[PDB]
RNA sequence: UAACUGAAGAGUUUGAUCAUGGCUCAGAUUGAACGCUGGCGGCAGGCUUAACACAUGCAAGUCGAGCGGGGGAAGGUAGCUUGCUACCGGACCUAGCGGCGGACGGGUGAGUAAUGCUUAGGAAUCUGCCUAUUAGUGGGGGACAACAUCUCGAAAGGGAUGCUAAUACCGCAUACGUCCUACGGGAGAAAGCAGGGGAUCUUCGGACCUUGCGCUAAUAGAUGAGCCUAAGUCGGAUUAGCUAGUUGGUGGGGUAAAGGCCUACCAAGGCGACGAUCUGUAGCGGGUCUGAGAGGAUGAUCCGCCACACUGGGACUGAGACACGGCCCAGACUCCUACGGGAGGCAGCAGUGGGGAAUAUUGGACAAUGGGGGGAACCCUGAUCCAGCCAUGCCGCGUGUGUGAAGAAGGCCUUAUGGUUGUAAAGCACUUUAAGCGAGGAGGAGGCUACUCUAGUUAAUACCUAGGGAUAGUGGACGUUACUCGCAGAAUAAGCACCGGCUAACUCUGUGCCAGCAGCCGCGGUAAUACAGAGGGUGCGAGCGUUAAUCGGAUUUACUGGGCGUAAAGCGUGCGUAGGCGGCUUAUUAAGUCGGAUGUGAAAUCCCCGAGCUUAACUUGGGAAUUGCAUUCGAUACUGGUGAGCUAG
């Protein structure tokens, strides 16, 4: 970078990248836990995992880490897959 | 540019008086070489000429009368061809509408060259402004006058005296006491002299 | 208020899809003689109603696959 | 945002402005949405000095366009004249 | 009213001739270059070649009214070596955190024959700042730069420990809208700052009221962008077969969003002589040049779209980038080094080297129009507006005007004394354009500040917002502006090509197939109108010629608009595939064909009528035009489709 503001932008970019990566990985982990419960197949366990996962997805979507359309897609598809377990 | 040089040899080559001199003395007595070309190989007017030669020699005569060079003359022809009506009539009206020609036909200039000199030196006002362009087109109803500083000039009195001898034109209404005239309308082809065959210039440029 | 086309089915092998051949008659831009031009369109047939040789009507729709953006409306004439 | 501003035309030292509605990110003399009048600061004789279409001006202002300071002054002048 | 109206030929094959057929010439045009010459102004244009390599300066910042620190100037009080010292309250500045901007504006055409462009439509999307409307802005917590200490390095810059503020970050609470839903329910936000003030309290310094700028959730609008479809968009067959995520389907993934976009299975599909695949070339359009038109050539300057940023591969942040002056990786190259370690990308503006036949200043100002930040004051802006250079082009002007013959001199020619130069010159009399000197002087500046009043919102006369009035200040790079008025003096200002025919303009000397000229036919071998000089003339004129290039003439690829017995040209002859075309009558259809209506066909450009430039170039108002495309409604003679019938093929 040639200018001071460009250097500052690069520094802020690095810091925001680390923070966003943390939150995104949290979302992925919760979705993966829900998927693991679904694969296990117990209805109550899958329901508990889904109920745990939904608030995290919603909070990160509100913060802007993911899009709210993405959050809605995840909620709908995971709810359908849980309901399939009867 | 502008042609500067001998005037009478141009008339001799063209074969007709071109009004380049004021007119105190007749052209024949002035030149004594009329009826002959200006070259050492010059002949009489009876020599054979091609159609290209006739067309060229016709346009050169008009150009030498009006003091207009080739590029401006071509622009005049293009404007005349664009404007509806007889092309030769439009071209002649365009030539006569020039400010320097109008001053000469008013009589403040004994020659078109003198009128052009006056216009350039800002001795003439159009409407109420001191213009200095000889090629300004004069429109119907325009008023031409002499500037006060230029008034009381022996050349102007001589020019108006000579204009008194010359035929006063119909389309221009001029009072000599205060030295001011009005352009009423564009002259007609019938009003203009009939020795000019503008059709030759038309066929020259139409090729 | 939808764009429709009428043509002849030239293929029905794939699942839920037909190949319709459209024909148009146009003037040659320079020589002025009317000539024949043909275009091949992939359509969607949910129940595989159409067959080879039928005359069908198709209408423009949102994309359904890589090459399909038209859907069958009705079978005007059956082979 | 959408703005109403002057686009410079004419010749050297004799500017002639078109009043245009455009996205503010476009070039001054480039892409525009709608032309709604003109301004000629050095008009004389029979030349019209200012012309503004008040109906379209009000329509775009209600839609959310932001006039520049000069265009706002010209609109005030046109309203006073009419 | 008007928006166009438009078409020329010539030379050259032969002892003549007619035809055929090439070659050449007369025109228009240019981002031109070169040769000779060169006064001024206005308006434009200015690396077409090396997307070659780049020294140096500038081209992106702004906000203290988001935040904590840290600075250095003026004041005041107290002491006194007496004009010096110690502290204290205000006014300024900014390295750091944070917000917005940096995705615009600017450059270039390398790549790209279709993921691009043009025209016409469409559904499955997101969209900061702007406009309207609705519901809100409650209460806590843990950190990290700055700072302090240590340490490496000449530095530039690095590394390590201990603190701290916020509109930085994360929980909890609440939810008109919003998301999911199995229709039972479940889930998710935010931040403060500033101006003013009556009364009250002030746990002691603010609370409280009010008004702005903000922040959160959402729905519309506007703007911008993403996606899809149809038709059109340069050659090559001495490139004929191409394709296995390939074509389609299902489950799942993924995206803002449809979709083989991805993945696992199932099927064997998909494209191609209406040119697939491969290969050469190329940014596309509005437009520009030429042409009677149809066509042909072209894509500088202006506008729209696309693509690229030393060469390749990626992602981050963000509303928006896979980002010219941001990051990571790889490659080549270049630079500093104290050998420890570092730095870079002009196809931004100016400029340098090189290349080339050839293309300019390392300039001024943010005054105007715009763009970024800010509440404002104001700051930034090589965008822009101007200036400098160049006859590169277009338009305009000047280089003087009248008179002046028993026709001066000199030059050239001569049938030898006349002719031509020529009214040309001298002489006489006038003039002051432009350039020079001096004096005045618009407009491009709308506004802003101060003063006054009115009307809104409020508890308010304060603050803020919106208006009106008069006065005074303040604001121009260009710039000594345009323009106007005076001064002296013809005084400062003319060249270039050609004269055998095509093609306007002719002789004399010099030379003798030499020297030389030449677009074509052709000139020169002792009287050369064709070579060189001179005299004279012709054409243009601050220009004149040459070279290069496009269209034309060329009916010389012939659609408009040509030919094939002998001039070039009928396959050696049949059969036959695709294709092209096809007898008569009738009913029907409305694809071709024709007509109407509606939408669209950006602006600029061309054309017409006006307007302003002293005129013109040029600028500009309004029209006309954009011959096209799409939708829809009609007609049924002809062609096509379908049904029936017939016999001359
Ligand atoms: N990582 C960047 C790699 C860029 C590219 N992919 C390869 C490249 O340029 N390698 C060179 C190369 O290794 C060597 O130079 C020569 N000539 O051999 C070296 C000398 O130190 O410099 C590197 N270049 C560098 N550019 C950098 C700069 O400015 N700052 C930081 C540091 O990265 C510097 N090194």
């Amino acid at each position: 970078a040639n200018s001071a503001q460009a250097k500052k932008r690069a520094r802020q970019n690095v810091k925001a990248r680390k923070h966003n990566a943390s939150l995104r990985s949290m979302v992925r982990t919760y979705i993966k836990r829900t998927l693991s419960a679904i694969a296990g197949g117990d209805y109550a366990v899958a329901t508990e995992a889904y109920k745990k996962a939904v608030p995290v997805i919603d909070r990160m979507a509100d913060k802007g880490i993911i899009h709210k359309n993405k959050a809605a897609r995840h909620k709908s598809r995971l709810n359908a897959q849980v309901k399939a377990l009867a | 540019a502008r042609y500067i040089g001998p005037k009478c040899k141009l008339s001799r080559r063209e074969g007709t008086d071109l009004q380049l001199k004021s007119g105190v003395k007749p052209f024949d007595v002035k030149t004594k070489k009329a009826n002959k070309a200006p070259g050492q190989h010059g002949q009489a007017r009876g020599g054979k000429q091609s159609e290209y030669s006739l067309q060229l020699r016709e346009k050169q005569k008009v150009r030498r009368i009006y003091g207009v060079l080739e590029r401006q003359f071509s622009n005049y022809y293009k404007e005349a061809a664009r404007v509806k009506g007889a092309t030769g009539e439009n071209l002649l009206k365009l030539l006569e509408s020039r400010l320097d020609n109008v001053v000469y036909r008013m009589g403040f200039g004994s020659t078109r060259a003198e009128a052009r000199q006056l216009v350039s030196h800002r001795s003439i006002t159009l409407n109420g402004r001191r213009v200095n362009i000889a090629s300004i087109q004069v429109k119907a109803g325009d008023v031409i006058a002499v500037h006060e500083g230029a008034k009381q000039q022996l050349r102007i009195k001589n020019a108006i005296e000579l204009a008194a001898q010359r035929g006063i034109p119909a389309w221009i209404e001029v009072d000599h006491s205060k030295l001011e005239g009005t352009f009423k309308a564009a002259p007609d082809r019938s009003d203009l002299p009939a020795e000019i065959n503008e059709s030759l210039i038309v066929e020259l440029y139409s090729k | 208020t939808v764009r429709t086309l009428t043509g002849k089915v030239v293929s029905d092998k794939m699942d839920k899809s037909i190949v319709v051949l459209i024909e148009r008659r146009v003037q040659h831009p320079l020589y002025g003689k009317s000539i024949r031009r043909s275009t091949k369109l992939h359509a969607h047939d949910e129940n595989n109603v159409a067959k080879i040789g039928d005359v069908v009507t198709i209408k423009e729709s949102r994309p359904i696959s890589k090459t399909k953006a038209w859907t069958l409306v009705e079978v005007v004439e059956a082979a | 945002m959408v703005v109403i501003r002057l686009a410079r035309g004419g010749a050297k030292k004799r500017p002639f402005y078109q009043i245009v509605v455009t996205d503010s990110r476009n070039a001054r003399d480039g892409r525009f949405i709608e032309r709604i009048g003109f301004f000629n600061p050095t008009a004389q004789g029979q030349a019209e000095k200012l012309r503004l279409d008040a109906d379209r001006f009000a329509h775009w202002v209600s839609q959310g366009a932001q006039p520049s300071e000069r265009v706002a002054s010209l609109a005030a002048q046109a309203k006073k004249a009419t």
